[PDB]
C-alpha cells in the first residue's frame, strides 16, 4: 500500500525517506522518527506514544516498535530492551527475507541493540536516547 | 460446525 | 498485537471497536475491515490481498475471515460460502464459549452467512458486498 510504495521509491532514489512517514506512509511528515532515520506523521506519534514500554505476559513488548501493531514478531534478547520487530516491517525496511534469516539466530539483538547500526534501509540515529527523551513531552 | 487445524 | 485486552477495553465501553485493528490488535488503523465493523492496520491488509482466497485440500478456505491467520478454526457448512472462523477470534469478538456453542451447532451457518448479522461484538456491514470487491483493487 501506501508505506510498502513510498519505500520502493527510496529504494530507486526517487524519494529521501526523511520525507516520508515509516510506520504508515503518510507524506505528512510532521517530525523527525526518534529511534530511526525517517519522517513520522501525527497520528502515528501518537500511537507511540500510547504503545511505549506496554508489556504482553510473555515478558516481551506488546506492539511493534516500527508500525504500533504487527502480526509475527521478532523479540529482543536481552533484558534491558525486549523490543518486538514485526515480519511486515523487517521485510519492508530491511529488505525482502530478512525476517526469515533473523529468525534463524540465537540470542537475536534487535535493531536498537546491535553495534551496526544500519539494516538496508533500517537506520539507527546516534542520538536515539536524547531524542528518545525529547519525544516523551 | 466441523472443525480443522490450519497450517501455519 | 494485544488483541485480548484491547476488546476487554471495547467491552467495558472504554475504547472504540472502530479504533483497534480487529484482525491483529494493532492501534495503527488506518482503514476499516470490510466485513465487520473495526478498524484495520495496513499489514493487515497486505496480508489479506496475499491470502486472498486460498484454499487447502478439504476445499475450504485456509485462514481465518477475520484475521486471516488461526490454529483452529470452524468450516461453514453452506456451499457458495467455504469459509473459515478460528475459535480464537470467536471467543475474543463473539464471546467466551461461541465457538463452543457453534461446534454443537449441527449444521452451521457462519457469521458471513447467517440472517441476524450481528453476533456479540462481531458487526457484520450491511455493503460488505462493495467493501470487499472494493477492497481487493
Ligand atoms: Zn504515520
Ligand atoms: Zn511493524
Ligand atoms: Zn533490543
Ligand atoms: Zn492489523
Ligand atoms: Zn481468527
Ligand atoms: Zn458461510
Amino acid at each position: 500500500g501506501p508505506l510498502g510504495s513510498l519505500v520502493y521509491e527510496v529504494r530507486q532514489k526517487c524519494r529521501n525517506i526523511e520525507d516520508i512517514c515509516i510506520s504508515c506512509g503518510s507524506l505528512n511528515v510532521t517530525l523527525e522518527h526518534p529511534l530511526f532515520v525517517g519522517g513520522m506523521c501525527q497520528n502515528c506519534k501518537n500511537c507511540f506514544l500510547e504503545c511505549a514500554y506496554q508489556y504482553d505476559d510473555d515478558g516481551y513488548q506488546s506492539y511493534c516498535t516500527i508500525c504500533c501493531g504487527g502480526r509475527e514478531v521478532l523479540m529482543c534478547g536481552n533484558n534491558n530492551c525486549c523490543r518486538c520487530f514485526c515480519v511486515e516491517c523487517v521485510d519492508l525496511l530491511v529488505g525482502p527475507g530478512a525476517a526469515q534469516a533473523a529468525i534463524k539466530e540465537d540470542p537475536w539483538n534487535c535493531y536498537m541493540c546491535g553495534h551496526k547500526g544500519t539494516y538496508g534501509l533500517l537506520r539507527r540515529r546516534e542520538d536515539w536516547p536524547s531524542r528518545l527523551q525529547m519525544f516523551f513531552a | 460446525a466441523r472443525t480443522k487445524q490450519t497450517a501455519r
